[PDB]
């Protein structure tokens, strides 16, 4: 693993300590603003479920994707920063995000 | 141990 943001965060957040996860997205917004998405635009999830919601506005996100030569234990990621709408699946009470469906 | 909500935060949130 290099020293770029993705390699470091994937490791510190216990995502690549025991394996190399292909892709992961990190959202750079306050926790409460992300939780607020669960009462925003209702949309169908990729699986057909209807408990997904899309944020009205774009949010700061970092996409982490394994490179072609990445192999455990030396996971390697390409870091891509962008501003896009997030789509999350919400459940429970309080109604909060439990899955990151996608980003637009 | 951790809930689905907690897992989401650990894996995706970086305030």
């Amino acid at each position: 693993s290099s020293s770029n943001y993705c390699n470091q965060m994937m490791k510190s957040r216990n995502l690549t300590k025991d394996r190399c996860k292909p892709v992961n997205t990190f959202v750079h917004e306050s926790l409460a603003d992300v939780q607020a998405v669960c009462s925003q635009k209702n949309v169908a999830c990729k699986n057909g479920q209807t408990n997904c919601y899309q944020s009205y506005s774009t949010m700061s996100i970092t996409d982490c994707r394994e490179t072609g030569s990445s192999k455990y234990p030396n996971c390697a990621y390409k870091t891509t920063q962008a501003n896009k709408h997030i789509i999350v699946a919400c459940e429970g009470n309080p109604y909060v995000p439990v899955h990151f469906d996608a980003s637009v | 141990k951790e809930t689905a909500a907690a897992k989401f935060e650990r894996q995706h949130v970086d305030s």
